[PDB]
RNA sequence: GCACUGCGUAGG
RNA sequence: CCUACGCGUG
């Protein structure tokens, strides 16, 4: 039968399924199943989940049991390997150690480890000297990596004695330095990891060491008891008078750092008010049984719940559509969109959604790889440090985050700072880590789904600095056009035809598909968002110095990553993933899947037999790519063009934020050597902690009809002026549902507001050429209120109601 | 600039009557029994705070966690002394209990001080 | 249709009664949030009209 | 009552 | 070129 192998010889290599006392399933077989889940096909995760005593045969009955959203409970199941996991790991180590002694030389992989931990493999071995043995573990350990936090294998290391069993070991509250710890921890476990690991990431080498670490540190900081990461705080005597303020930070992945400048002005004022530690000492202790995640304190007397009001009804333009024949019975376009009114539990529980974020091991080899090849994405675009006289700021009138939205917006923050005191900030920043509060609002948004939506609002500190440090990179990828990232690219003036074009730029057999992320803000993963940060601050080669950089890394995760975040009043602790008021949302999410997209294509390339693959340039390639992977640690720049310039080739993407539109090759996909939905279903499985359905996601083999879906338009080719031309056009219930439901009540008066109904038709303009005669009518019935409103508030205004004036926003002469 | 003093003024005000609820008799504790001086934010609040509030959502919560007029949490033992409803109404020991329970406005937040 | 109308009647029933501090009780306004939802996902018309009639109800008892 | 991106509207 | 009003990704 089949059999999951990794194998490495001149004619093939990769991990992949080859046709070809021990027990009947190996190491390979699990990590294979957890790495390439297919839905359809769990026989093998089955079989070893009821073998081992993990779940029995009835489980499986129960539809969504793979499902981690759906069915939570899977954690469980998949936890009661952990330990299994966890012996093999010892059982690993000590089988290295005998191979020092008797000085043999080979490598290990996850093939030769039967599930009991036992090595059945002396093959590949050269004797040599004894005691000079060296194994290679790269591969092994690099592909269990993911397992080892999926399954929870060091769970038992959080009990005296390592034994589940005994009762769990007391560390001292005060206590928050585990480096002795981590160390002893790595010297167990990873003992032949050759690669120096540095428990405090402060002192790595470059991004790829500071990556690595956060890697290992996320494993280890499971084990620690939550209380002890967080903010670092002393009292201090400021004049003559105690101070609580914050002298450093323990980061789940980034260890323990502390501040350079620290002692015992205005700017000082916000370093002290944006601080958590003074309102977490003057708050009161709070439990909260609503919540999984861990509570702070309370900085008010009663708890505060907050509603959503119910959405504002327009009766004019309903009744108007009406008398026009639209919205009867058994009519295609209806009302799908509203305003949907919610309790007072409604924001806790959104937040309790966080808890669907775990920590993740990433395969270091693999990641690093990935972020190497996505470093080519992002070659073109110029980045770097700005001064306080070069910041753009599109508005003001927001709010400057707890505490700073109690005095003012952000007009009053910026014009009491000059220029100098922001630039000292900024510096501040690159030697010290500030955390900051950012408090969660219910967003009033007409959405088709009876979910609350939350926007998060940060301190105005971390959005001045984090301006400061990315607003170049920031401009310089919304000013680009042809590229990957599509952010900056209107859709008008003939864009969205050009920006089809430009993906489909030279494809053998051009086919289009589209996903979308589950939980993307909630389930992304910290190393994920580790990443991204780290490539977009590598444009500051030359401006920033390695600390400087780590420090503003370290000042990203803590007002972003993992902060203090204020709920009706009470303070938490964010598990993790990315928060909504960041100033690089969008383009590390566009980091993000670019990053998986480039996964599930290494993971398809490998996957591939290589046998059966009758191409010698693409099995050559797949061969250098295991070599670059799991076999050399410097990065090689010419295969990493040369894998860009594949994928360019033969997988073109359109990426905003979460959302993508990719032209593959068919053959290739079809013969395994591209990634495919179930390459990016798996992906997402064993790295973004989330089961994606092929529901929502689509795909197209006729490049006539265009895209399915994308930021929430359809495509359509259309002719004008003799050319066929592609346009986007809208759901209708969507457009029609913003005309009808305001949320606030002046909008309802048809008089005040002509421009809505303007912009709703310059946007539902391109329904008037769909063959469906009411997705037109749509258009006509905008038309016809915006004449009835101009009529009741009575040569200019003529345009309003006239065709052309929206025809011309779809001309490519613009 | 006029706003700037404000301003100042203002953070100056809230970090004093901070401080003023602050007390240091535990938190001089703390910090002489720790070794460098720096000690977990978090675990201030649950070695200092006089008032401990819990927000329960349903009965078998209530029960599980604190159901009598004193109960323990965080190492510490803890005397009730409010438990108001979602309407901020004072709901009273007795009205609390199982058959009782759909005619009251959950969560229920309790407030309770340390023994 | 009646689709349409009586899911904007639930809005506007909805809307008045928040304007009528509703929200103040939390019980009342939970139950009258969560029929005004089930309105709007309502696709059966029947129970469209059952719950906004208990919305009627509710409004009319005050 | 957030981060950006894009598009109309009226005045310097 | 600058302000204010209005109208996709989290
Ligand atoms: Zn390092
Ligand atoms: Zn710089």
């Amino acid at each position: 039968v089949y059999r999951a192998f990794d194998i490495y010889n001149d004619k093939v290599a990769g991990f992949a399924k080859f046709l070809k006392r021990l027990t009947k399933y190996t190491m390979a077989d699990l990590v294979y199943a957890l790495r390439h889940f297919d839905e359809g096909n769990c026989d093998t995760l089955k079989e070893i989940l009821v073998t081992y005593n993990c779940c029995d045969d009835d489980y499986f009955n129960k539809k969504d049991w793979y499902d981690f959203v759906e069915n939570p409970d899977i954690l469980r199941v998949y936890a009661n390997l952990g330990e299994r996991v966890r012996q093999a790991l010892l059982k690993t180590v000590q089988f290295c150690d005998a191979m020092r002694n008797a000085g043999i030389v080979g490598v290990l992989t996850l093939d030769n480890q039967d599930l009991n931990g036992n090595w059945y493999d002396f093959g590949d071995f050269i004797q040599t000297t004894p005691g000079s043995g060296v194994p290679v573990v790269d591969s092994y350990y690099s592909l269990l990596m993911p397992i080892l936090t999926l399954t929870r294998a060091l769970t038992a290391e959080s009990h005296v004695d390592t034994d589940l069993t005994k009762p769990y070991i007391k560390w001292d509250l005060l206590k928050y330095d585990f480096t002795e710890e981590r160390l002893k921890l790595f010297d167990r476990y990873f003992k032949y990891w050759d690669q120096t690991y540095h428990p405090n990431c402060v002192n790595c080498l470059d991004d790829r060491c500071i990556l690595h670490c956060a890697n290992f540190n996320v494993l280890f900081s499971t084990v620690f008891p939550p209380t002890s990461f967080g903010p670092l705080v002393r009292k201090i005597f400021v004049d003559g008078v105690p101070f609580v303020v914050s002298t450093g930070y323990h980061f789940r992945e980034l260890g323990v750092v502390h501040n350079q400048d620290v002692n015992l002005s205005f700017k000082e004022l916000l370093v002290y008010a944006a601080d958590p530690a003074m309102h977490a000492a003057s708050g009161n202790l709070l439990l909260d049984k609503r919540t999984t995640c861990f509570s702070v304190a309370a900085l008010t007397n009663n708890v505060a719940f907050q509603t959503v009001k119910p959405g504002n009804f327009n009766k004019d333009f309903y009744d108007f559509a009406v008398s026009k024949g639209f919205f009867k019975e058994g009519s295609s376009v209806e009302l799908k969109h509203f305003f949907f009114a919610q309790d007072g539990n409604a924001a806790i529980s959104d937040y309790d959604y966080y808890r669907y974020n775990l920590p993740t091991m990433c395969d270091i080899r693999q990641l690093l790889f990935v972020v190497e090849v996505v470093d080519k994405y992002f070659d073109c675009y110029d980045g770097g440090c700005i001064n306080a006289n070069q910041v753009i700021v599109n508005n003001l009138d927001k709010s400057a985050g707890f505490p700073f939205n109690k005095w003012g917006k952000a007009r009053l923050y910026y014009d009491s700072m000059s220029y100098e005191d922001q630039d000292a900030l900024f510096a501040y920043t690159k030697r010290n880590v500030i955390p900051t509060i950012t408090q969660m609002n219910l967003k009033y948004a007409i959405s088709a789904k009876n979910r609350a939506r939350t926007v998060a609002g940060v301190s105005i500190c971390s959005t001045m600095t984090n301006r400061q440090f990315h607003q170049k990179l920031l401009k310089s990828i919304a000013a680009t056009r042809g590229a990957t990232v599509v952010i900056g690219t209107s859709k008008f003036y003939g864009g969205w035809h050009n920006m089809l074009k430009t993906v489909y730029s030279d494809v053998e057999n051009p086919h289009l598909m589209g996903w979308d992320y589950p939980k993307c803000d909630r389930a992304m993963p910290n190393m994920l968002r580790i990443m991204a940060s780290l490539v977009l601050a590598r444009k500051h080669t030359t401006c920033c110095s390695l600390s400087h950089r780590f420090y503003r890394l370290a000042n990203e995760c803590a007002q972003v990553l993992s902060e203090m975040v204020m709920c009706g009043g009470s303070l938490y602790v964010k598990p993790g993933g990315t928060s909504s008021g960041d100033a690089t949302t969008a383009y590390a999410n566009s980091v993000f899947n670019i990053c998986q997209a480039v996964t599930a294509n290494v993971n398809a390339l490998l996957s591939t037999d290589g046998n059966k693959i009758a191409d010698k340039y693409v099995r050559n390639l797949q061969h250098r790519l295991y070599e670059c992977l799991y076999r050399n640690r410097d990065v090689d720049t010419d295969f990493v063009n040369e894998f860009y310039a594949y994928l360019r080739k033969h997988f073109s993407m359109m990426i905003l934020s979460d959302d993508a539109v990719v032209c593959f090759n068919s053959t290739y996909a079809s013969q395994g050597l591209v990634a495919s939905i179930k390459n990016f279903k798996s992906v997402l499985y064993y790295q973004n902690n989330v089961f994606m359905s092929e529901a929502k996601c689509w795909t197209e083999t006729d490049l006539t009809k265009g895209p399915h879906e994308f930021c929430s338009q359809h495509t359509m080719l259309v002719k004008q002026g003799d050319d066929y031309v592609y346009l986007p056009y809208p759901d209708p219930s969507r457009i029609l549902g913003a005309g009808c439901f305001v949320d606030d009540i002046v909008k309802t008066d048809g008089t005040l507001m002509i421009e809505r109904f303007v912009s709703l038709a310059i946007d539902a303009y391109p329904l008037t050429k769909h063959p469906n005669q009411e997705y037109a009518d749509v258009f006509h019935l905008y038309l016809q209120y915006i004449r009835k409103l101009h009529d009741e508030l009575t040569d200019n205004t003529s345009r309003y109601w006239e065709p052309e004036f929206y025809e011309a926003m779809y001309t490519p002469h613009t | 600039e006029d706003k700037r003093a404000k301003v100042t003024s203002a953070m100056q005000t809230m970090l004093f009557t901070m401080l003023r609820k602050l007390d240091n008799d535990a938190l001089n504790n703390i910090i002489n029994n720790a070794r460098d001086g720096c000690v977990p934010l978090n675990i201030i609040p649950l070695t200092t705070a006089a008032k401990l509030m819990v927000v329960i959502p349903d009965y078998n919560t209530y029960k599980n966690t604190c159901d009598g007029t004193t109960f323990t949490y965080a190492s510490a033992l803890w005397e009730i002394q409010q438990v108001v409803d979602a309407d901020s109404k004072i709901v009273q020991l007795s009205e609390i209990s199982m058959d009782n329970s759909p005619n009251l406005a959950w969560p229920l937040i309790v407030t309770a001080l340390r023994a | 249709s009646k689709m349409s109308d009586v899911k904007c009647t639930s809005v506007v029933l909805l809307s008045v009664l928040q304007q009528l501090r509703v929200e103040s009780s939390s019980k009342l306004w939970a139950q009258c949030v969560q029929l005004h939802n089930d309105i709007l996902l309502a696709k059966d018309t029947t129970e469209a009209f059952e719950k906004m009639v208990s919305l009627l109800s509710v409004l009319l008892s005050m």
